[PDB]
RNA sequence: AGUCGAUCCUAAGGGUCGGGGGAACCCCGACAGAUAGCGCGUUUCGCGCGUACUCCGAAAGGGAAUCGGGUUAAAAUUCCUGAACCGGGACGUGGCGGUUGACGGCAACGUUAGGAAGUCCGGAGACGUCGGCGGGGGCCUCGGGAAGAGUUAUCUUUUCU
RNA sequence: GUCCGGUGCGCCCCCGGCGGCCCUUGAAAAUCCGGAGGACCGAGUGCCGUCCACGCCCGGUCGUACUCAUAACCGCAUCAG
RNA sequence: AGGAUUGGCUCUGAGGGCUGG
RNA sequence: GCCAACUCAGAACUGGUACGGACAAGGGGAAUCCGACUGUUUAAUUAAAACAAAGCAUUGCGAUGGUCCCUGCGGAUGUUU
């Protein structure tokens, strides 16, 4: 039953501070740093996930560090705004212009009658 | 009264309940009438009055919410919107109009 | 009455060319053996004509005149039916077999391309033409 | 011959307000010329609670009149607003809950909350939850109008002032018992360090005038003067009567 | 370090000019030939020890090769 | 089975702060924790998240409303005569 | 020690210009005001934006990157060997697009590449506490195979590593 | 030789998803990613772009021993604190 | 408040998972 | 057919009635006084009935204001109503 201790001069249990356990080929067991976990992008009108990127820190996010695929979805307001939100943004604007356009008619007609 | 001509349409005429539902017979040109609840959300409203405006199709506003709607239909679930495909015994169509 | 019919406009819902304009070449109401839903082939618009305006070269005018287009199979419900209407001919250039190869695809994409330069040129259809914005 | 608890509230260092997790203060837009004439449509995109004051916030978004940006702000939120509603800022804005007008378009006998002092300070009045201002009445005159405050005074104010239709969210807050001083601590944590209070007669008299005694007693009037000085002002301050009503 | 599944890919990458030595290591079940690139190792692994022996004689003449 | 006569969810306090504060505090106490029906959705999934805020878990609409209730007796009248200045005001 | 920290960021707050006080040491602290400057193209000049602190403040908050194996009398994620990663700079080869700015999927979305300037918008960083349940890594634990060791007056295909 | 299996309200750590509590709702910034728009921009055997792969060069300053305690800190000490 | 029981040994019964039509 | 875990409840037999065999681990009851309770306090003679507390009541105040700090200038309450 091996015992560890910090492989750095952080002696306080922070967030920051976490680890694992691995068992080296050596035959002994030591600590590894591991990143905190991480909320992907989220959608701001659903509040839900966005789907195809990673959950990663800020900085592995980096375009040097990660595949452009991996941070991109291929449609409008892709990876900013999910499916289900874009597509109610599509109609919300074609039916507000539409109603736009039959007031504007409306009017001008009211206004040719009297 | 709309509640009985609804529950005579229910349960002697022909009649599709649900947003989607309702699309696909607003598309197919089945329906005939659409009734909409207040409860209805407004671009769901306004999708369908599009879609029943293209397809030449009348459209009610049920004097209630979905929960209402659903209860003169005789369900027990909500029912935001429905379609009536065809009328047995009713004169809905005839009334509305 | 049926208005799913070739020659009306549609807005495309969801997909890669969410939000961008289309018209209705083939419709299959009852789908087919693979495809047992509603759907039709649509021809429409990836990159939609620049503003042209007078104080531009005849260049500057002749690029941002351009127009790209796209053939695709969508599902009914990842259109939105509109009431305007397209009378651009694409019978005999976009159909189903077009979209079997690749090479048949581009052919039949460069000639409804270039019917449609020709349309947004003469001046109609200004709906069509002018990206949605949202 | 030691200055007392009161005395040391002034010059603060423990005594200032908690405000580290506040979201800003709440206030309408600055007053310009489309509120001045027309109305601003905006959109209600959040409802937040803010540490220490009772009633909830309200995120509101407005297009900018003459800039190409977002014009964010947060209201005191009136009961009955919900996330998604558009709130109407203006002269001709309509007469709906949620909506800001200026008093002069408001009938009398109309409920609004967040009423303006100054033709343009943004909001001073009937703020805390459950609290509103009543309309009485209009002066076309010289352009004044009458409200009747929460604490019931009345009170004239120009009638280009300010406020939002409906009474403020949250009401019936204090109806409730706190039952136990852990909740007190609570509620005052976030507040300010005026909890616990420690009674003046358990005190010595070096720091309090009511201190000392063999038994616990104040040993003179409880009614001080208005002019008496710091650190003699101490219980009833100024009091008309005292006891039971 | 990378695995190259192909000896096509693998002398490939050996014709290049960053490529320092070539280690082939004799495992009982399989060859190992292993590439010294300037960013990556590569290593290939040959099942057969027939097209072992007719890669080690298909390396490159100027191409450093070492027994393991 | 019953596992309190009277007492319900005011039990949590045991014989503590007297009867009187548990009764007054238990109107409270079941008012604020209730599920209460959402008008945009017509569900009965409306819960409190803060003192005066309230949000419904299916649609996700977010309501300023009372402290421990959703709507406040004094909203419905002044819902009621603003409408009435309204139509006044219209007409 | 490019990879562990300081260094960078900002928190409560601290220190300040101007202004206002002050006999003065000094006091308040962005509050009385022509802010720092920032982008595009260049005859280095022009154009467009520009709300008075671009300062200090965390070896436990946030945060670019390293792992085995070995080595000293005394140092190591720093030394040795091997194998990786991060930031920055400059080019060359090959590949990719031109329907000038890719393709596929009905869709959720996928593929190593696959225009773009002022301007604007969203997200991550980014967060309390308690209770149940579930997943992963390490540890503990039982059996078999093989290697060594312990007991063996008697028993122990068993005890230990 | 470093092999093949079992087991769990077991213990330490991390994660996921629900539920309870608040008149308490539980930081900011640097930094990074994505998106709306499309002014402007290129050629015919070469031009214009290219967040793709491979190849090339560089990476400053200071701390780093040791104790961390019934004798390496404080308590006048090799002090049962 | 007030009462009874508790060791060792040999058993009995109940409470599960995977695979196969 | 192949595996799997420790919980529970019974029945014989048996020992000098020993058996939660060490360890571990409430004494109980009938009343009076004070303080409701949890919490806090005289570091080094007082932990209490003292302080606080929720609850109850009173007083001032609508910002050209109430209370308070400051030599002055100006400040805290105040991101407040
Ligand atoms: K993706
Ligand atoms: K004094
Ligand atoms: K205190
Ligand atoms: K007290
Ligand atoms: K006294
Ligand atoms: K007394
Ligand atoms: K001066
Ligand atoms: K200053
Ligand atoms: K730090
Ligand atoms: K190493
Ligand atoms: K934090
Ligand atoms: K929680
Ligand atoms: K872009
Ligand atoms: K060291
Ligand atoms: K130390
Ligand atoms: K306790
Ligand atoms: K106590
Ligand atoms: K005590
Ligand atoms: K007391
Ligand atoms: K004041
Ligand atoms: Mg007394
Ligand atoms: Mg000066
Ligand atoms: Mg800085
Ligand atoms: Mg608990
Ligand atoms: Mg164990
Ligand atoms: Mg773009
Ligand atoms: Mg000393
Ligand atoms: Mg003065
Ligand atoms: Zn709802």
């Amino acid at each position: 039953v091996q015992r560890l201790t910090y492989r750095k001069r952080h002696s306080y249990a922070t967030k920051s501070n976490q680890h694992r356990v691995v068992k080296t080929p050596g035959g002994k067991l030591i600590y590894q740093s591991t990143k905190k976990r991480a909320s992907g992008p989220k959608c701001p009108v659903t509040g839900k996930r966005i789907q195809g990127i990673p959950h990663l820190r800020p900085t592995e996010y980096k375009r040097s560090r990660l595949s452009r695929n991996r941070r991109t979805v291929n449609r409008a307001y892709g990876g900013v705004l999910s499916g289900s939100a874009v597509r109610e943004r599509i109609i919300r604007a074609f039916l507000v212009e539409e109603q736009k356009i039959v007031k504007k008619v409306l009017k001008i007609q009211k206004a040719k009658e009297k | 009264s709309i509640n009985n001509r609804l529950a005579l349409v229910m349960k002697s005429g022909k009649y599709s309940l649900g947003y989607k539902t309702v699309l696909k017979t607003l598309r197919s040109s089945k329906g005939k009438l659409i009734l909409i609840s207040n409860n209805c959300p407004p671009l769901r409203k306004s999708e369908i009055e599009y879609y029943a405006m293209l397809a030449k199709v009348g459209v009610h506003h049920f004097n209630g919410n979905n929960v209402d709607l659903g209860t003169a239909c005789g369900k027990y679930f909500r029912v935001s919107c429905l379609s009536i495909i065809d009328p047995g015994d009713s004169d809905i169509i005839k009334s509305l109009p | 009455v049926k208005f799913l019919k070739p020659n009306k406009a549609v807005i495309i819902l969801q997909g890669k060319y969410a939000g961008r304009k289309a018209v209705i070449i083939r419709a299959f109401d009852e789908g087919t053996r693979d495809r047992p839903y509603g759907h039709c082939l649509v021809a429409g618009i990836s990159k939609y004509p620049k503003k042209v305006i007078r104080k531009d070269s005849a260049k500057k005018q002749a690029k941002k005149s351009r127009v790209k287009t796209f053939i695709k199979l969508v599902n009914y419900n990842h259109i939105m039916p509109t009431r305007y209407t397209l009378d651009v001919d694409l019978k005999d250039v976009v159909n189903v077999d077009v979209l079997q190869s690749r090479d048949k695809k581009v052919t039949a994409a460069k000639e409804a391309k270039a019917r449609l330069e020709e349309r947004f040129k003469t001046g109609k259809n200004r709906w069509f033409f002018t990206k949605l914005r949202f | 011959g030691r200055v007392i608890r009161a005395q040391r509230k002034g010059a603060g260092s423990v005594f200032k307000s908690h405000t580290h997790h506040r979201k800003g203060p709440a206030k309408f837009r600055s007053l310009d010329y489309g509120e001045r004439n027309g109305y601003l449509k905006g959109v209600v995109s959040e409802i937040i609670h803010d540490p220490g004051r009772g009633a909830p916030l309200a995120r509101v978004t407005f297009r900018h009149p003459f800039r190409y940006k977002h014009q964010k702000e947060l209201f005191v939120a009136a009961e009955g607003m919900y996330t998604g509603q558009f709130i109407y800022c203006g002269k001709k804005a309509n007469l709906m809950v949620g909506n800001v007008l200026a008093l002069r378009s408001i009938p009398e006998g109309a409920v609004v909350c967040n009423v303006e002092h100054k033709v343009g300070d943004r909001g001073v009045f009937a703020r805390c939850s459950g609290d509103y201002a009543i309309v009485i009445s209009h002066n076309p005159d010289n352009g004044t109008t009458r409200i009747k405050l929460p604490s019931g005074a009345k009170k004239i104010v120009p009638s280009g002032c300010r406020a939002m239709i409906g009474q403020v969210a949250g009401g019936g807050r204090t109806e409730k018992p706190m039952l136990k001083a852990g909740n007190a601590y609570h509620k005052y944590r976030v507040k300010r360090n005026c909890w616990p209070k420690v009674r003046g007669v358990a005190m010595n008299p070096v720091e309090h005038p009511h201190g000392g005694g063999n038994h616990q007693h104040i040993g003179h009037a409880s009614t001080v003067r208005r002019d008496a000085p710091p650190g003699q002002k101490v219980g009833l301050i100024a009091a008309r009567r005292t006891g039971r009503l | 370090p990378k695995q190259i599944h192909e000896i096509k890919d693998f002398l490939l990458t050996a014709r290049r000019k960053d490529a320092r030595t070539v280690k082939i290591k004799k495992n009982k079940d399989m060859v190992k030939f292993k590439v010294r690139c300037s960013k990556y190792l590569y290593t290939l692994c040959v099942s057969d020890f027939e097209k072992a022996d007719k890669l080690k004689q298909s390396l490159p003449p100027g191409l450093s090769v070492q027994d393991l | 089975t019953k596992r309190t006569k009277k007492a319900g969810i005011v039990g949590k306090y045991g014989t503590r702060y007297g009867a009187s504060l548990r009764k007054q505090i238990k109107k409270m106490e079941v008012s604020q924790h209730s599920k209460y029906f959402c008008e945009f959705c017509g569900k009965y999934a409306v819960k409190r998240k803060a003192v005066g805020i309230w949000g419904c878990k299916d649609c996700g609409k977010v309501k300023a409303g009372g402290a421990y209730t959703l709507n406040t007796a004094s909203a419905v009248t002044v819902r009621s005569t603003i409408r009435r200045l309204r139509e006044q005001t219209e007409s």
